[PDB]
């Protein structure tokens, strides 16, 4: 869940908090 | 009860805003929204991109500035 190795992901947090 | 002592949700939201705003224009447009959707690789059907922008203020700004994005995020103020 964006726990180990934060290379990217966290745009998901912004997008998915808007859509879902 | 203590949870978030930091202020830096504004930092999060600002840097998140800039990950949409490629153009450095001060707006998240539909295009910037869909450019984010294809960055995650989520196959959205244009209409929910329209919904997301329509949600984030056709009332005043038209597309989405940082205050509209702050409003869309601050919608969850325990909600």
């Amino acid at each position: 869940r964006a726990d180990l190795h934060h290379q990217h992901s966290v745009l998901h947090r912004a997008l998915q908090a808007w859509v879902t | 009860t203590q949870k978030m002592s930091e202020k830096d949700t504004k930092e999060e939201i600002l840097k998140a805003f800039k990950l949409f705003d490629d153009d450095e224009t001060g707006k998240i447009s539909f295009k910037n929204l869909k450019r984010v959707a294809k960055e995650l690789g989520e196959n959205l059907t244009d209409e929910e991109l329209q919904e997301m922008i329509d949600e984030a203020d056709r009332d005043g700004d038209g597309e989405v500035s940082e205050q509209e994005f702050l409003r869309i995020m601050k919608k969850t103020s325990l909600y």
